[PDB]
């Protein structure tokens, strides 16, 4: 009911990041997951997600992008993002949702981490 | 108001029902989620341990009325009730052990389901006006056991896992066992005829063998719903044919086949309307989030509500017809609240979802509630076999009936999954009205036989 994010910070353009959803007393094997994000000046919008019995269900700009996956004996959820760009900098949050269906929208989600500040920088070497 | 063995049998029965829908409301999404079955396996599951449950309810009135007595047969369905309960928890342990548990359960509600109603008439003097209000109340303390057990074992099963629903199942019946034996004082002269007599073992031991041969029966059926699909068509076809054979009795025919289209309707409560709720309903209602799983308990909300009302407010036909338009309605209810009221997400207010319940709950008040006590007016031990026999098939029907709407797992868009309940709720609505329709137009001669 309490879910806890876990692995944000601030990472150069074309690096990776692993986000981790963890929740307390209910056990996330009965729940879809789903992680929204929100960038400055913008609503919260789906990302990615793991429904209870492996569907997976992706933004269609973060597709070969991102990984969304459950341990479930750790009972985690995870969100591997690789190859990111600066306009995937926002806050990032988990959702849960008892079930197999994860809604785009963020009222079909009950439960909510706090989130975690995903930062990506057009920073390169200098060559 | 009442006796005071009515208040024993009123808290037994809510500790045992509470303990059967504790299993009932999560034993669907055990299936899928603990077993790793299909919605489609799981229903047609689901189905058929119903059918079990259901049919073997004949058995424990006529060992409680001519082999054990009543009172020992309270004593020995709760036990076997409780064995199955906390057999069901081990099965999380030894998961191979599941289906014998589920035989369990159901072999033990055959031997225990009819008796407490039994023992209840038999507390008051033949022809006391108090009876209709004690048997009223008797209802309600089933659903008030239905109601605590739907709305919390969701709930305990997320919280605190199976094994532990499971085991407060079995602890319900074992306080329900020792309600019954703190009050035994009260129910001394009270029981059937073998109740005052010494107990026959020879008649014990043929009930415990013929009872743990059932366990191993239905432990295959369910295993094997295909040939518990036949083996019901074929008796079916036969008990039929052995009616058709041997006016009044024409009258409860047709009756107890609208009895089944009623109950296939019922068994969708456990099963397509539960996953309906999961997958396309908000799971927050007055502020609150809620386990979807939970909205089960809103059946024996409204009937705790309504059983009063009713009780405090044509005959026999067109109370069949009155329910089963209720019942039409709420389906089609539901397929209204999909086809045009959900979200741009493809989900719908719970709001829809309390209407659609309400609807199926007056149904059950106006149907199954006054079933078979003017079926006891129309007619014995044949057509009671028969009633059981036919609501089994219904509930084995409804689990067939379910898999319309089973979603494959890997199915994420509560928009795929919203027009294959509108399309199947739809035309479940549809047709149980034109049933109803050709029910009322058969009123009037069905009542000049009655008389
Ligand atoms: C429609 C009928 C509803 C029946 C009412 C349910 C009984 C109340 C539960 C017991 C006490 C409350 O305990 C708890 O309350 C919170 C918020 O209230 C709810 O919510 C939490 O748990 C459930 C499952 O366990 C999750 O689906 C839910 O998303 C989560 O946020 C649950 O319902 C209940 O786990
Ligand atoms: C009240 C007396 C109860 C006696 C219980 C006898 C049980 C016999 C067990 C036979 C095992 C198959
Ligand atoms: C009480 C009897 C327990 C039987 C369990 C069977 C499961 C065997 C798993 C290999
Ligand atoms: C009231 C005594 C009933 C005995 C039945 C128990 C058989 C195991
Ligand atoms: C009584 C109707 C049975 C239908 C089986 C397909």
């Amino acid at each position: 009911v309490q879910l806890v994010e876990s692995g944000g910070g601030l990472v150069q353009a074309g690096g990776s990041l692993r986000l981790s959803c963890a929740a307390s007393g209910p056990t996330l094997s009965n729940y879809a997951v789903g992680w929204f994000r929100q960038a400055p000046g913008k609503e919260r919008e789906f990302v990615a997600g793991i429904n209870w019995s492996s569907g997976l269900r992706y933004k269609d700009v973060v597709k070969g992008r991102f990984t969304v996956s459950r341990d479930n004996v750790k009972d985690t959820v995870y969100l591997q993002m690789n190859s990111l760009k600066p306009e995937d900098t926002a806050v990032y949050y988990c959702a849960a949702r008892f079930g197999g269906m994860l809604p785009l929208q963020p009222s079909g989600y009950a439960n909510w981490g706090q989130g975690t500040q995903v930062t990506v920088s057009s920073h390169h070497h200098h060559h | 108001q009442q006796p005071r063995p009515f208040f024993m049998i009123f808290f037994v029965e809510l500790w045992e029902r509470f303990g059967y829908y504790g299993v009932q409301g999560v034993l669907a999404v055990f299936f899928v989620k603990q077993l790793g079955f299909s919605q489609e396996q799981a229903f047609v599951t689901f189905g058929a341990f119903a059918a079990l449950v259901y049919g073997l309810i004949s058995i424990g009135g006529y060992v409680g009325d001519h082999l054990l007595g009543t009172k020992r047969t309270i004593v020995l369905g709760a036990l076997v009730l409780a064995i199955g309960y906390f057999m069901t928890g081990m099965s999380l342990l030894k998961p191979d052990l599941i289906f014998i548990a589920l035989g369990t359960i159901a072999v033990g509600n055959g031997l225990f389901k009819a008796n407490p109603a039994s023992l209840l008439s038999k507390c008051y003097p033949p022809k006391d006006p108090r009876l209709d209000g004690a048997f009223t109340l008797f209802y309600m303390s089933i659903n008030i056991g239905s109601l605590i057990a739907l709305s919390l074992a969701p709930v305990i099963a997320d919280r605190f896992g199976y094994s532990v629903t499971y085991n407060l199942c079995g602890a319900g019946l074992i306080i329900a066992l020792l309600v019954y034996i703190a009050c035994r004082g009260m129910v001394k002269d009270i029981g059937s005829e073998p109740d005052f007599r010494p107990m026959s073992f020879s008649k014990l031991l043929y009930v415990l063998l013929g009872s743990v041969v059932m366990i191993f029966v239905c432990a295959w059926l369910m295993h094997n719903v295909e040939v518990a699909n036949l083996v019901l068509i074929v008796l079916s076809i036969v008990v039929t044919i052995i009616f058709f054979r041997q006016n009044k009795m024409f009258v409860a025919f047709v009756l107890m086949l609208e009895a089944v289209v009623f109950y296939i309707l019922y068994a969708q409560m456990p099963t397509s309307l539960n996953f309906f709720a999961i997958n396309n309903v908000h799971h927050e209602i007055l502020g609150f989030s809620i386990n979807p799983v939970s909205f089960q308990a809103l059946n024996p909300f409204w009937v705790v509500l309504a059983s009063p009302i009713l009780a405090g407010i044509l005959s026999m036909p067109m109370k069949f017809t009155l329910g089963m338009f209720m019942c039409s309605l709420g389906f089609l209810t539901a397929a209204a609240a999909g086809m045009w009221f959900a979200d741009a997400q493809g989900l719908t207010s719970p709001w829809f979802i309390v209407l659609v319940y309400l609807f199926q709950s007056l149904g059950e008040l106006f149907i199954s509630a006054l079933g078979l006590a003017m079926i006891a007016a129309l007619v014995m031990g044949f057509i009671l076999g028969m009633w059981f026999l036919t609501q089994a098939a219904a509930f084995l029907l409804g689990g067939y009936v379910a898999t319309f709407t089973a979603v494959p797992d890997n199915i994420t868009d509560p928009l795929e999954t919203l027009p294959v309940y509108t399309n199947v709720f739809g035309k479940i609505g549809l047709v149980t009205l034109g049933v109803a329709v050709v029910m009322l137009l058969m009123v009037p001669w069905l009542k000049r036989m009655i008389a």
